[PDB]
């Protein structure tokens, strides 16, 4: 099944303060008004990056799975939520063929009602991880609205990915392309709205 | 970077006739300003007490609760809205302008077209309307028989501006976009300063960090190479603008003379219409001008004939056109309708009957 | 000068550009973490055989090398790649320890790409090696009475190692007719030899304790790096300043603004940066240039004086009789509180003169004399007499007809 | 030899964009006075302040090297009285306005 | 050529400044059409005698 992405996917691309101001930046969005894969758990293609999200009230999600193997003859990323705490880890994992709970290493790091939703790229050897959460009243869907995703980390982890898993009640997965952008940042400096500019001729008009 | 610096001064003579070319431009803006504006040898100041005859200039005039801008001077101001470059200020500040237009307009109300000629002459106000209805070929009497009219007109015409320039911008077009050419110019001029014109770096600190000394200067001549023809590419288009404005200065100065300090007889120069006045405001960057015109509004066909015959001597109109309602004949004046009785006193004679191309036979009385 | 003229008219003419310099530097960075372990690396319980030689690696931590040469406990150190005091600044994508026990006329050998028995058949270095050799003597552990024997290097192979080529293959060295059936014998003997380390050795033959620095950068990004400096943050000055690697020149001051937790740096319009946050108390400071602007020189003409007043435009009096237009800092000119017709302009309504013991001053220039009009409802003014006057009005009409011939000036000849 | 060319070049399309955007503002000038001529010399304009300050009687051309001067005769009011008046005045029971 | 348009990207602005200008002149073209002919509200018509 797929669902329609409307105005979602925009992160805060860098670590700058802007106010009252209309900002062009090219880089790796989820496309406007895109269909996204729809799920109520396959190792999916991570292609240049990934937007994930998920309709919540449960905590029934709790990590991913990152490589290009994904399996045991190289370094792989393993995020989960241990309930407590984010933690992480990088390891040659000679891992299961399918995810498991309590229901070699080079590093490690430690930190329906709701949407959750995230995006992931890795660039130059530097896993990124950006987010938002709010309350919601829709059962099916993406809710059509905007908010901007809020950087994580940063982990500089010189390791590859073309791979990823979800561990594991309603989750969404949408792909990241090479788009120009126009971004809007309100006196308070948060991005409030946006446009991609290939859209249609009024969003390269705008 | 005295690194750069020294590099730059093989180019010779060029940074200096930038500075001197934009020196021309900033001078002559204060030359713009003064020919349009200090028209006027002194200020004068309207009287305590507005018996003008009915017109209401209280909208235009003064307001000393407002800088001491007219009412309709505010509403024009508010409807229009650093690596080595720098602004400088104008001669004249906001003030001085609104106490020169202040000065033209209380001359022009108090004294006519007279303080343009010498000294200002004192007349009041619809007297000095009626002589500008002699100027537009309608008889004196023609005003003061109407003046409550005229003036109400007058006065509803000025609130029409207020509405106009409180509801909508869109008029001041030619003034904001003067300030969005030079806002427009100045955003460029920076913005190539992040351009590489084929340097390893646009930065000029980064260059001298990644290279050797005789490897860097080879990548900073193309910075130099690069914003100096950025720079002259500026200089070029402020030069070819400034002569716009210039064009544009020269014209608001001839109607600041032609139709405020005067009554021009240029058919469309001080807006459509007979002419009768002008009034000068202020505004960012220019000058307003508020024409007020005489235009026709009701008419009837008529009847008419280039002489009529009396006892065989032809008679033409001294000053008028002879008109027929249907069964008499009149003489009128050409830009309003009022009748008269044709006699010995509103014509002239010119030989017999016969010459004339389409001649009436009418009665002229003799008084 | 300016003019290239020794007679100078009536005006006001620009000379040169004003510039305040950065008085100090500041620099500020993040509060210090994570200490790399060298100190207790080098009180490590164990050693090892050189042909075994054992690493130890280093990563996620920021790097202090220099209690290593300023101790003088080390009785041999040497250096390689980077000098000793640099290592301090660096990164690296991995850092390693390496760790043995060999004979003081030994430790020598230990160099990039160079020879010696150690380095040639136990620890080979590549010719672009970045590392430091620091080792100190220890007869007083490493040797025994009667010779200790459980040291062990590499004393025979075929060809030399490559780099870091960890070779621990133990078969029989043949050097003769004798067949090796993996016993020794003559001219039949095992790669692996013992230097016997005896405690009445001399000191080219005794034991010295060897930990060898290794540093590794790589196309993945940096896991060990260098401390650095901070200041005092000092606003309300000019100054060169850099925060985290943004560097630039100008007067810090405080700001209204609230930078989101992830943000660092704030932009202009023009994308030029104007606001930072603190890293170490994390105000956010707006950053505005050090002053600069046209200098300009008020002069009567050198037919009437020599005195002259100038003008700092758009400065402020603070950062250069002195008085403050709004058109910039004034110097040399009275302020005087009449007005007068504009004599020489300076702006903003301002203009000088030079005028009654005689002084330039400085004025607000007045547009003309006031005037009341005598209106009236019934009062009319008509003049009695008139004037014939002659005006005299300048246009020019013409250029001089210029033509310059584009290829004699460029080339000629 | 190419960076002389580049630079002499560059020194003279530089004079030649300046001398096309001064030659326009002495054509400005050359197209007014050649106007003042025909409106001032050759007949007696009415425009206000364009042939001298008050009322224009005539104007004299007088040659200058690369220009013309042009001496504006005019007619200034120079002594003045207060007076009453009215717009009007009433006789046999009619308004009687200055012809 | 697209081996030369990413060299051309390193001026910056001058190609979007010049497209601008020329945009200028033609549309400035119209503008004075109108200002010289335009002077007339309604199609006036001449009688048929
Ligand atoms: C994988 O990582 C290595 C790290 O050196 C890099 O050389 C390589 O380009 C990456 N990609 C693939 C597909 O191997
Ligand atoms: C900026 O944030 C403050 C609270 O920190 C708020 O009072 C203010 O209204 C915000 N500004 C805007 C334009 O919303
Ligand atoms: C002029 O208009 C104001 C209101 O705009 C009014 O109060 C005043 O009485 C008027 N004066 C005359 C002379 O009409
Ligand atoms: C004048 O005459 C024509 C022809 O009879 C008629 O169409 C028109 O309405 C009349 N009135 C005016 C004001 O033109
Ligand atoms: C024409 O003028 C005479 C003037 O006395 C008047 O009596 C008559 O009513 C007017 N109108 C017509 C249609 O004749
Ligand atoms: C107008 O035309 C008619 C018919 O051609 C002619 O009889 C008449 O003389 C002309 N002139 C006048 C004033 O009617
Ligand atoms: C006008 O009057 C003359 C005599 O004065 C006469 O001959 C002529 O026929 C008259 N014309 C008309 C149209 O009545
Ligand atoms: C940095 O350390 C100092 C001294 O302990 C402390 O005052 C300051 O608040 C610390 N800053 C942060 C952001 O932790
Ligand atoms: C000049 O600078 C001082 C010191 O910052 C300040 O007190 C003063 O208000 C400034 N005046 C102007 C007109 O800038
Ligand atoms: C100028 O005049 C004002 C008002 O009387 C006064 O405050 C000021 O002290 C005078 N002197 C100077 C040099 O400004
Ligand atoms: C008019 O002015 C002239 C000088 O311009 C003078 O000779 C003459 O006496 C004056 N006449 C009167 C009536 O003032
Ligand atoms: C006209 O009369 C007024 C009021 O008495 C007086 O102020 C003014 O100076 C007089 N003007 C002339 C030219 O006599």
């Amino acid at each position: 099944a797929y669902t329609n992405s409307f105005t979602r996917g925009v992160y805060y691309p860098d670590k700058v303060f802007r106010s009252s101001v209309l900002h062009s930046t090219q880089d790796l969005f989820l496309p406007f008004f895109s269909n996204v894969t729809w799920f109520h758990n396959p190792v999916l293609p991570f292609n240049d990056g990934v937007y994930f999200a998920s309709t919540e009230k449960s905590n029934i999600i709790r990590g991913w799975i990152f490589g290009t193997t994904l399996d045991s003859k190289t370094q792989s990323l393993l995020i989960v939520n241990n309930a407590t705490n984010v933690v992480i880890k990088v390891c040659e994992f000679q891992f299961c063929n399918d995810p498991f709970l309590g229901v070699n290493c080079t590093f490690e790091y430690v930190s329906f009602k709701n949407l959750r939703e995230f995006v992931f790229k890795n660039i130059d050897g530097y896993f990124k991880i950006y987010s938002k959460h709010t309350p919601i009243n829709l059962v099916r869907d993406l809710p059509q609205g905007f908010s901007a995703l809020e950087p994580l980390v940063d982990l500089p982890i010189g390791i590859n990915i073309t791979r990823f898993q979800t561990l594991l009640a309603a989750y969404y997965v949408g792909y990241l392309q090479p788009r120009t952008f126009l971004l809007k940042y309100n006196e308070n400096g948060t991005i409030t709205d946006a446009v991609d500019c290939a859209l249609d001729p009024l969003s390269e008009t705008k | 970077s005295t690194e750069c610096s020294n590099l730059l001064l093989q180019y010779g003579s060029f940074c200096t006739q930038l500075n001197r070319a934009l020196t021309g431009i900033a001078v002559e803006q204060d030359k713009n300003t003064q020919e349009v504006f200090a028209q006027v040898k002194q200020i004068y100041k309207t009287p305590p007490i507005k018996d003008f005859g009915g017109f209401n200039f209280s909208q235009i005039l003064p307001d000393p609760s407002k800088s001491k801008r007219s009412f309709i001077e505010d509403l024009l101001f508010n409807k229009v809205t650093f690596n080595g470059l720098t602004v400088l200020p104008p001669l004249l500040t906001d003030e001085m302008i609104a106490q020169y237009t202040s000065a033209l307009l209380a001359g022009t109300i108090t004294s006519g077209w007279t303080f343009g000629a010498g000294a200002a002459l004192q007349i009041p106000f619809a007297m000095q309307m009626a002589y500008r209805f002699n100027g537009i070929g309608v008889t004196q009497n023609v005003l003061y028989e109407n003046q409550k009219l005229i003036a109400n007109q007058f006065n509803s015409a000025i609130g029409k501006i207020q509405d106009s320039l409180s509801s909508t911008a869109s008029a001041l077009g030619k003034l904001q976009d003067v300030v969005n050419q030079n806002a427009q110019a100045l955003n460029t001029l920076v913005k190539q300063l992040s351009s590489n014109f084929g340097a390893i770096s646009s930065v000029l600190n980064d260059i001298l960090a990644r290279l050797d000394k005789v490897e860097a200067e080879v990548q900073i001549d193309r910075l130099i190479t690069g914003r100096l023809q950025s720079l002259q590419t500026y200089v070029t288009q402020q030069l070819i603008r400034a002569a716009e404005i210039r064009a544009s200065a020269n014209l608001a100065a001839t109607k600041m003379s032609e139709c405020v300090l005067g009554q021009s007889k240029r058919v469309d120069f001080c807006g459509k219409g007979y002419h009768l006045m002008s009034f000068p405001q202020s505004a960012p960057h220019g000058v307003v001008f508020l024409h007020v015109t005489y235009v026709p509004a009701q008419e009837k066909n008529f009847t008419t004939a280039p002489a009529i015959c009396h006892d065989g001597k032809a008679h033409f109109p001294r000053e008028g056109v002879f008109v027929s309602n249907g069964t008499h004949w009149f003489v009128t004046q050409r830009n309003f309708y009022e009748p008269q009785i044709i006699t010995t006193h509103n014509t002239f004679v010119s030989g017999n009957c016969d010459v004339v191309i389409g001649i009436v036979n009418n009665t002229v009385y003799d008084p | 000068c300016t003019l290239k003229s020794f007679t100078v008219e009536k005006g006001i003419y620009q000379t040169s550009n004003f510039r305040v310099q950065p008085t100090e530097s500041i620099v500020r960075f993040p509060n210090i973490t994570n200490l790399c372990p060298f100190g207790e690396v080098f009180n490590a319980t164990r050693f090892a055989s050189v042909y075994a030689w054992n690493r130890k690696r280093i990563s996620n931590c920021v790097a202090d090398y220099s209690v290593l040469y300023n101790s003088a406990s080390f009785s041999t150190f040497k250096c390689y790649g980077v000098s000793p005091t640099k290592l301090n600044d660096l990164c690296f994508t991995n850092v390693y320890a390496d760790s043995f026990v060999i004979r003081g006329d030994e430790v020598r050998q230990i160099a990039p790409g160079q020879t010696g028995k150690i380095a040639d058949y136990n620890y080979k270095l590549p010719d672009d090696f970045t590392g430091c050799v620091i080792a100190w003597n220890s007869n007083n552990l490493d040797s025994k009475v009667g010779g200790n024997y459980n040291y062990l290097y590499r004393l025979f192979r075929k060809s030399n190692l490559k780099p870091f080529e960890r070779d621990i293959s133990t078969e029989i060295y043949q050097a003769g007719s004798t067949p090796c059936n993996g016993v020794e014998g003559f001219n039949c003997y095992f790669p692996l030899q013992s230097y016997g380390f005896q405690p009445t050795y001399g000191v080219g033959y005794q034991p010295y304790r060897v930990v060898v620095l290794s540093f590794e950068l790589l196309h993945a990004p940096a896991t060990v790096c260098g401390p650095k400096k901070s200041t005092n943050l000092v606003k309300n000055k000019c100054v060169n300043f850099n925060f985290n690697g943004l560097t630039g020149t100008g007067v810090l001051t405080e700001s209204n603004k609230k930078f989101l937790p992830f943000q660092q740096f704030g932009r202009d319009i023009d994308d030029t940066t104007d606001a930072v946050r603190d890293p170490q108390t994390l105000e956010i400071l707006d950053i505005t240039p050090c002053s600069f602007g046209g200098v300009s020189v008020i002069t009567p003409g050198t037919n009437t004086s020599n005195q002259v007043a100038v003008l700092y435009q758009g400065v402020n009096c603070t950062e250069v009789n002195v008085f403050q237009t709004r058109a910039g800092c004034l110097i040399g000119a009275e302020h005087v509180n009449n007005s007068y017709e504009c004599d020489i302009p300076i702006g903003a309504g301002i203009c000088a003169s030079y005028q009654t013991s005689q002084s330039i001053i400085a004025y607000t220039m007045s547009l003309g004399a006031e005037n009341s009009v005598a209106y009236s409802n019934n009062s009319i003014a008509i003049p009695i007499n008139f004037t014939i006057s002659v005006t005299t009005e300048i246009l020019p009409v013409s250029m001089t007809k210029t033509s310059v011939d584009c290829t004699m000036y460029i080339c000629g000849d």
